[PDB]
């Protein structure tokens, strides 16, 4: 069992983390453009803010996929029981 | 001259050269706009 739960803390740690570095990235690039957008014409920011997050639902959709099978990972152990 | 009306005719000197919340798409360089733009602007003073 040793070598299966310590390479199941890395397996936690490259889904949290490759998603936490992904979506950091992604928002800085989607959120640029907002503020952009937003100062070039103030009366636009209503509707550019409910374009933003039709846009931060796809953005988050697998990096959240991976945050769900890490907690998985973590409080229950799917590989411990194939020995 | 300047037309004042139909039975009186003004001469005059007039000066050409030394004259809210949104911003334009610039598509050239906002300074290569200037430069054109007052030139046609003094043109079109000398015409009318």
């Amino acid at each position: 069992m040793e070598t299966v739960v310590g390479l199941t803390a890395i397996a936690v740690a490259l889904l949290i983390g490759l998603g936490a570095l992904g979506t950091a990235i992604g928002f800085g690039l989607l959120g640029g453009k907002f503020l952009e957008g937003a100062a070039r014409q103030p009366e636009m920011v209503p509707m550019l803010q409910v374009k933003m997050f039709i846009v931060a639902g796809l953005l988050d959709a697998v990096t959240m996929i991976g945050v769900g099978i890490a907690l998985f990972f973590t409080f229950a152990n799917p590989f411990v029981g194939q020995i | 001259n300047k037309f004042v009306n139909t039975m009186t005719q003004k001469p005059t000197v007039e000066q050409l050269i030394p004259l809210h919340h949104w911003d334009y798409l610039y598509e050239p360089d906002a300074k290569s706009l200037l430069d054109g733009l007052l030139v046609r602007y003094v043109e079109s003073q000398v015409y009318q």
